[PDB]
């Protein structure tokens, strides 16, 4: 980038200097595709790793709710609250992969779950302490932590902490990973870094 | 299509498809330009009803952003075409959260009632015309 | 044609195939460019009919999602050229099978009366003209 | 892909944007193939053994009907029930082939369950208690669980769970699979491989 | 986007833009010759109210300066337009700055009753005018 002097709010020149540098936009794009790729490269595996581990111990603890004798009607989780419980621990995967403090991560994921749990509970069978009770449970699998309380006390409902909570056991590496054919067909350690 | 997808497929996707994704791109510019005024036009509404009410009531410099940050969020709710009905829940769920993130609740009430006036934004500039 | 063919037989198929299905879809893309309107025909009269009900009953942002399985499934055995006979059926069984997954009868009951105001959607848009 | 920023329903768009990319999708449809190819060669396996495991198992559930004394003319099973039949157990394919959990399997397989028996069972000779005892008898070979329990409560049949119903046991390898003839004209292992 | 980012990827992001950015200053420049003339409305609207104050009430020559540092903050606070509702409260913080920076509060005083006559300065320059 911004123009970092001042504010001087006017649409009008937002959209010229827009305008000005689309002609070297397509340019930039295509220069930064050079980083662009091995970043992405080392980034992609946080969120496929922690959708696996969200994926698995719900159904673990789906598992020993259903050893408890109950039904597989009671408790769906079937495609749009899987999607909701996802969208508060990828909110946790984003504010964990930023070096922020522990009662900051707390809130922030606190604020997400605030407004998926508003949004996608309303008209579709599952109240909103099984849901909070169903996140308690699962980061007592994670980090045995338990943050949660929430109330619905208006028509929404609301999600406040009461701990500060860690940041996600996965570390995203800056590698620069090699095809083993280039490790095989190279002839020195120096042809495969330089 | 499925979901279950393996980590090295999706890598395998990103990285084969470089040549075809940045030559789109750069038609993807010619598209961009007619259509980019709707920045003009989300920031012409939003600063047209916010600037005197920030401006009047009294807050600061560098918190005026996180008053940004719940009208833009409420003006993404709205032009993705949702009406009152969910509105009236949705105001006290970014009540609740914009709380927690430290402001006042005296704002708060205040804030709530006022941002009724902001409407939906974006439109379409590009017309057929078969001629 | 039989059905019981080997494993390696669709295999060495699909393998051999490939120079002659993508030169094949080459030239789709040039049809595709015609019959691709029936995606806005489709997506017209779906939200012209589910926008106002889903956002005045008071649903949220993401099942909004799970109403438009069961509206496009129904649209799709609509526009299947199938009537009524059989509708008084699928009806009942496209309500077992979304209560199963997780929502609320008194949401289905209203929704199962509301949608009869949606229809077929695809048309024909090649022409053949010998002149 | 999606634009991944918000909704913006307007169906002039969608067009205009899939007449927009036409001229970009016929060559990544060719970059593509290379990837395509492979990912066929070791997923069609999968459809292949479970379309004969069902073949073999039905022939078997059926002959041990027919050798308790019944008549072939009472248990047809021809052309589209089967066909009804392998409906059911792709979509449990399907949901198999995703890291679900087991119950979500379960209902899944349900509901698909629940429309196909709605669909094509009407006016054919057949009821819809002896087509889900023989879903049951087939599970029962399979896995051994016999999930389902159904109703004709309405016009239509209608099925639903009593357990969680495990995956498929077949495995989709992630394989590169090379020719014989690739095999013996080479000199080394890396020509094999690079 | 995010905020964390390493070291290296942000002097990676500056060391390979250099091509782009210095062909992006070159047109620039062609941007630049019309809006420049904010330079001459801002020290027109800023000596026009300066010179006689500072001329006639005494103060030297080099701490001339050191109160432009003072109006100049107070008219970019002005122009990122900010009105009277924050500025009763920036004038007192921008006293107690440059009373701290050794300056006198007998003009300090009659200074800060002298800054309202400052206002706004930067408009835009360029129309579009699609004909």
């Amino acid at each position: 980038m911004a123009r970092k002097r001042t504010s001087k709010n006017d649409p009008l020149r937002m959209y010229l200097n827009y305008v000005r540098k689309l002609q070297t936009m397509g340019d930039a794009y295509d220069e930064s595709a050079k980083y662009r790729i091995a970043n992405f490269e080392n980034g992609f595996k946080s969120l496929h790793m922690v959708e696996n581990e969200f994926k698995q111990y719900l159904a673990n603890v789906i598992d020993e709710a259903i050893k408890s004798g109950a039904s597989p009607q009671d408790l769906p989780y079937v495609n749009e609250i899987k999607l909701a419980l996802m969208k508060i621990f990828t909110s946790w995967l984003k504010y964990s992969n930023e070096k922020l403090g522990a009662n900051e991560i707390a809130i922030n994921v606190a604020g997400t779950a605030t407004m998926t749990l508003t949004e996608n509970l309303y008209g579709t069978r599952v109240s909103c302490e099984e849901a909070v009770s169903l996140i308690n449970s699962i980061f007592a699998v994670w980090v045995g932590v338990e943050p949660f309380e929430a109330e619905e006390r208006e028509g929404a409902c609301l999600v406040t902490p009461r701990s500060p909570l860690p940041p996600v056991p996965i570390s995203s590496p800056t590698g620069f990973s090699a095809p083993i054919q280039e490790v095989l067909q190279a002839k020195s350690p120096e042809e495969i870094i330089g | 299509r499925r979901t279950g997808i393996t980590t090295e497929d999706a890598i395998t996707k990103y990285s084969v498809k470089a040549k075809t994704e940045q030559t789109a791109y750069k038609n993807a510019t010619k598209d961009m330009v007619v259509q980019a005024q709707n920045i003009m036009n989300f920031y012409s509404v939003v600063n047209q009803a916010l600037i005197p009410w920030l401006n009047a009531h009294g807050v600061g410099g560098n918190l005026r952003i996180l008053y940004r940050q719940l009208a833009n969020e409420y003006v993404k709710v709205l032009n993705t075409k949702q009406s009152g009905e969910v509105i009236k829940r949705l105001k006290i769920a970014l009540r609740h959260k914009y709380w927690l993130r430290g402001l006042d609740e005296a704002m708060l009430d205040e804030f709530m009632d006022y941002i009724d006036s902001l409407k939906s934004t974006t439109t379409n500039y590009i017309i057929f015309n078969m001629q």
